[PDB]
Formats: C-alpha cells, sequence, structure tokens
C-alpha cells in the first residue's frame, strides 16, 4: 500500500507543477488516451490534425503547433499499444525564469486505470482530468436521527447513497378533555426508546456486515438528543461506537438535513488521510523518546544511513528546500529522487504534510527529511 | 493593581469573581478591565462573604460592576488601574520544566496554557537554550527537542491574547503550567515578554 501513497505524491506534484508551465501562443497539447482505446488511431487523428493547423495563419503559433504535435507523436512511438490503464501524454514548451525555456514531455500511465478522453492544446496543459486520478476514498456512514423518521446513508468520495429509512409515528398528537399527560409520557417515553432500538438495529444492519464495519466512518446528526440518546445506548454499540468521527446537531432531518450532515462533516473526515500519517511520526518520535534509537535526521545522517545498511522506514515531508551536494534555494527535488527509487535502498518510503501537530513538527523541528533506522547507529 | 477574574454572571447587574492579587480596591472608584482598556466603575464589593468598601489583596472578591460590555467580560481578564494598569501578550520566551509527558517535545508542539485566570490554546514556537541543573548554567545551540525531566527557555505565541507579566515581575501573573490532555505535561515560567 505504501507504494501507492508515493504514486499519489508523485501525481499531485505533477498536477501542481504544471500549473506553474504556461507557455505562449496554443502550443501545449494535453492528451489523455482512455484504455481500450487504439494508439494508431489516435496517433493518426494527430496526422489529422498536424494536418488542419498545417494552415493556422498565424506563423509563431504554427510553427510551434505542429511542433508539439510531432512532439506528441514522436512519444507516442515509444509505445505500441495503448498500457492496460490508459496513456497519458503533455507536450509544448514553457517560458521560465530568464526568459529561458524547456522542452516538456511527459508520458506515464496511471497508478490505476484512467478512463476518459482528452485532446486539447490551450496555453497550458490540462490536469483537471489527472485530479481525478486522486480520489481514492473510503465509504463513510452516515445516521440522521429526527423526531420522527431515522435515515441511513454513505458518503464515499462524491458519491451520497440513500440507504435506508423509515418514518414514525411517535403519538404527538393530542386530546382535549380525555387524554392524560400520563398518557404521553407511558406511551410515548417508550416509543422514543423503542425506536432509538430500531435505530441502532439497522445501524448494525446496514454497516457492520461479516464479524466487522464496511464503513469507516460514522457521523451522527439529529434533534435534540437523540445521538447523545443512541450514542450512550446499551443496544448501540460494539466497533460503531468507537468508528464515530464527528457528530452534528441538525434542526432538519432525512434527506434534508442528512445533506446539511455532510456540509458539516467535511471537516473531520479530511483527516483519515491524516491518522497514518500521525501514526508513523509516533514511532519515529518514539525511538527518540528512547535511549535505544533506530532514528536519523537531517540530510546528513538520512544519506548514507539509507546508503547503507537500510533504514526500514525513510519519512520525508511533500515539500522540501533540498535538492540533488544538497542545495535549497542558494544559487531534482530530492523527494522526487526519493521516489523513483527510495525500494532499493531499504524497503518503502512514507511522505508526510505540515499539517498535523506532528506533521508540524517534524518539519518544523527536524528538516522534514530522516529516518526510523533498522538497528544500533554508531554516530560522529 | 490586580484582579484576575475567574467567574463572570448576570444577576444583580453584572457580577465578577476572583482573587485580589496586588493593589487595594476601593467601592466605586473606577477601574479599567484587560486585554482591553475596558472602563469600569465597582457598583459593590463582597470580600469573602460579607460586604466591603475598601478591599486589600488576599480576599476572595465578588463586585458587582457597572460598564460598557457586561457579559462581554472572559474569566482570565484582570482588573486592573485606570491609569498604570497591565501589560498583555501574544508573545514571550519562557523557563519551561517538561514533567509528566512522558515522550517528546519539539518546536511547533502545542497545548493548553494556565496561567492566572486566562485559559488560552497556545504553542511553542522555538525552544531556546536548554538549561542544565549543574550551576543554574544556560545551553549554547538550540536543541531541536525537549525530552522528559529536561527544563529548558522557549519561545510561545497565545492564540488570542493573554493579559501578561514576567515571573520575575509579578509572579501570580506568571507561573504558568503546560496542560495537555489531563497530565499537566509541564511547568512554565515567564521570562521575557516579546514585545
Ligand atoms: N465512468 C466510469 N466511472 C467509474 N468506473 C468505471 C467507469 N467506466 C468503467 N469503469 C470501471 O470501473 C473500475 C473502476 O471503478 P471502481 O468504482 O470499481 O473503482 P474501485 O472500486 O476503486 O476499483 P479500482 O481500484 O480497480 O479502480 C474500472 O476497472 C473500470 O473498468
Amino acid at each position: 500500500a505504501a507504494d501507492r501513497n508515493v504514486e499519489i505524491w508523485k501525481i499531485k506534484k505533477l498536477i501542481k507543477s504544471l500549473e506553474a508551465a504556461r507557455g505562449n501562443g496554443t502550443s501545449m497539447i494535453s492528451l489523455i488516451i482512455p484504455p481500450k482505446d487504439q494508439i494508431s488511431r489516435v496517433a493518426k487523428m494527430l496526422a489529422d490534425e498536424f494536418g488542419t493547423a498545417s494552415n493556422i495563419k498565424s506563423r509563431v503559433n504554427r510553427l510551434s503547433v505542429l511542433g508539439a504535435i510531432t512532439s506528441v507523436q514522436q512519444r507516442l512511438k515509444l509505445y505500441n499499444k495503448v498500457p492496460p490503464n490508459g496513456l497519458v501524454v503533455y507536450c509544448g514548451t514553457i517560458v521560465t525564469e530568464e526568459g529561458k525555456e524547456k522542452k516538456v514531455n511527459i508520458d506515464f500511465e496511471p497508478f490505476k486505470p484512467i478512463n476518459t478522453s482528452l485532446y486539447l492544446c490551450d496555453n497550458k496543459f490540462h490536469t483537471e482530468a489527472l485530479t481525478a486520478l486522486l480520489s481514492d476514498d473510503s465509504k463513510f456512514g452516515f445516521i440522521v436521527i429526527d423526531g420522527s423518521g431515522a435515515l441511513f446513508g454513505t458518503l464515499q468520495g462524491n458519491t451520497r447513497e440513500v440507504l435506508h429509512k423509515f418514518t414514525v409515528d411517535l403519538p404527538k398528537k393530542h386530546g382535549r378533555g380525555g387524554q392524560s399527560a400520563l398518557r404521553f409520557a407511558r406511551l410515548r417515553m417508550e416509543k422514543r426508546h423503542n425506536y432509538v432500538r430500531k435505530v441502532a438495529e439497522t445501524a448494525v444492519q446496514l454497516f457492520i456486515s461479516g464479524d466487522k464495519v464496511n464503513v469507516a466512518g460514522l457521523v451522527l446528526a439529529g434533534s435534540a438528543d437523540f445521538k447523545t440518546e443512541l450514542s450512550q445506548s446499551d443496544m448501540f454499540d460494539q466497533r460503531l461506537q468507537s468508528k464515530v468521527l464527528k457528530l452534528v446537531d441538525i434542526s432538519y432531518g432525512g434527506e434534508n438535513g442528512f445533506n446539511q450532515a455532510i456540509e458539516l462533516s467535511t471537516e473531520v473526515l479530511s483527516n483519515v488521510k491524516f491518522i497514518q500519517e500521525k501514526k508513523l511520526i509516533g514511532r519515529y518520535f518514539d525511538e527518540i523518546s528512547q535511549d535505544t534509537g533506530k532514528y536519523c535526521f537531517g540530510v546528513e545522517d538520512t544519506l548514507k544511513a539509507l546508503e547503507m545498511g537500510a533504514v526500514e522506514i525513510l519519512i520525508v515531508y511533500e515539500n522540501l528546500d533540498i535538492m540533488r551536494l544538497y542545495l535549497t534555494p542558494e544559487q531534482m527535488p530530492l523527494l522526487e529522487w526519493f521516489a523513483n527509487n527510495y525500494k532499493k535502498f531499504g524497503a518503502t518510503l512514507e511522505i508526510v504534510t505540515d499539517k498535523s501537530q506532528e506533521g508540524s513538527q517534524f518539519v518544523k523541528g527536524f528538516g522534514g527529511i530522516g529516518g526510523i533506522l533498522r538497528y544500533r547507529v554508531d554516530f560522529q | 493593581i490586580r484582579l484576575p477574574i475567574v467567574d463572570k454572571y448576570k444577576d444583580m447587574g453584572t457580577v465578577v469573581l476572583g482573587k485580589l492579587e496586588s493593589g487595594s480596591i476601593c467601592k466605586g472608584q473606577q477601574l479599567v478591565m484587560m486585554p482591553n482598556k475596558h472602563n469600569v466603575e465597582v457598583l459593590g464589593i463582597l470580600s469573602d462573604d460579607v460586604e466591603t468598601d475598601t478591599v486589600a489583596p488576599g480576599e476572595n472578591l465578588k463586585i458587582r460592576l457597572k460598564g460598557i460590555e457586561e457579559e462581554e467580560i472572559l474569566p482570565g481578564f484582570i482588573l486592573c488601574d485606570p491609569n498604570n494598569l497591565c501589560h498583555s501578550g501574544r508573545t514571550f520566551d519562557a523557563q519551561i520544566v517538561i514533567i509528566e509527558h512522558k515522550s517528546i517535545i519539539c518546536p511547533g508542539y502545542n497545548a493548553v496554557l494556565h496561567i492566572h485566570t486566562c485559559i488560552e490554546e497556545v504553542e511553542i514556537t522555538a525552544l531556546i537554550c536548554l538549561v542544565d541543573k549543574k550551576s543554574g548554567e544556560k545551553s549554547k545551540t538550540r536543541p531541536r527537542f525537549v525530552k522528559q525531566d529536561q527544563v529548558c527557555i522557549a519561545r510561545l505565541r497565545t492564540a488570542g491574547t493573554i493579559c501578561l507579566e514576567t515571573f520575575k515581575d509579578f509572579p501570580q501573573m506568571g507561573r504558568f503550567t503546560l496542560r495537555d490532555e489531563g497530565k499537566t505535561i509541564a511547568i512554565g515560567k515567564v521570562l521575557k515578554l516579546v514585545p
């Protein structure tokens, strides 16, 4: 799994450091060939394209469009069949500092099975589509408790699905010369009770299937007291009670307050990705909490230490001043180097943000690059 | 003069509870509040329990106030003097001493800050010298981190604003504690208020 984490960093990087590119005239082709398609065909349509931008009637524009259509077809010949997952290409030339250039030629598979077609030449590339390769998401559950009715649903990546819901009639309708306020509670105070029972019931039915939970979230939302009423019930426990990520007080309910339960929830889900990153600095920190310490930090130590008897885990922070002697803004992204061959240095690498209280510290106070080594380490 | 406000409430008008840590306080006579130069006049003072008119440091106060915004008043403001009052934060360097952890801290660590009545969210920016227990000797270069049982001086940011004084000045406004979760992860002593 840790080898695809890197994948996503790799893509994430590209994705951004292609916005930073923006060249002049229409000489920036984006190409996305979905799988099950056929190169010779695509490459054919590119001769149909060279064929028409053969006029253009804009000199400096023309010579460039062509030069980028060749540029792509040229790279398209390094493939004789569309890779199982699709082909992504990016060709052009881009202005940089000082007014120097850079013939930019990207063509890869996809850490997944890319799916979608796109041939486009603006004055920038178009990754709006590459960002769909980053929705690698978990399935979240939602319970929405309401004075009358409850509603169970999921929110996974971007698909809200409504799973189940029944509506109740807790004798809320009153009298005028016959009913008791004893009648209110007697039957009301068990309806409400007997109702949370079916909620927890239909919760365990819909979220824990087969020994374990098939969601990974559970946000509970409800009118007054209905979640502190379900949460705190001798009938709603097991894994679920320990899987709830946020609560939501809503005045609404049903599909109405299920949307609201998402808008309000966004905040905390965006943390799962955060968790395993917090987990993985823990062990690192907690070497240095200790006398023994198969831990390393900085460039120097990490590098040669990675160079020899491996470090088991190499931790670098997504962004990095350091380059490949290893200079920062003092005049290839060092992390990028780790990505393209960390595996041959002694197994996986974990890339981490500066956006969690440990992330914050790893980057703030260690250098954003270090390792949980494999054994002892004789210092200088 | 100094009164750390522990409690707030609208009863028979606006009321405030605290300990009178410094400077005697007269019935009626103006105060000004913290950290907002906020104007206010006394209406009645109940020291220990009964009422007083004059009340000097040490007594448990319960004052009826008369002022501009009267539930816009937070546990953690001093009552100070009109007039020569009371410096305030958000930034300061301080001697810290890293008790029940027991894991790490490096720069960018967060926790809750108990000083006087104030109880603000806070983060340690960078850590300066690691002070030895030998001959009180300061360190030399900054450490990346500070282990348990260690001692050091570090820089700290309050979320918003504290009403602050240095331990080596008025220490009741000084001795503070970095409380994280339950465990009182460390003990702090304010040295340099910046600025
Ligand atoms: N328009 C589409 N949207 C999503 N998936 C599609 C679409 N068209 C085809 N698929 C197929 O669905 C699979 C990917 O979608 P799915 O929702 O199954 O992702 P997944 O469950 O994470 O599985 P995988 O990790 O293999 O993509 C692909 O194998 C592809 O063949």
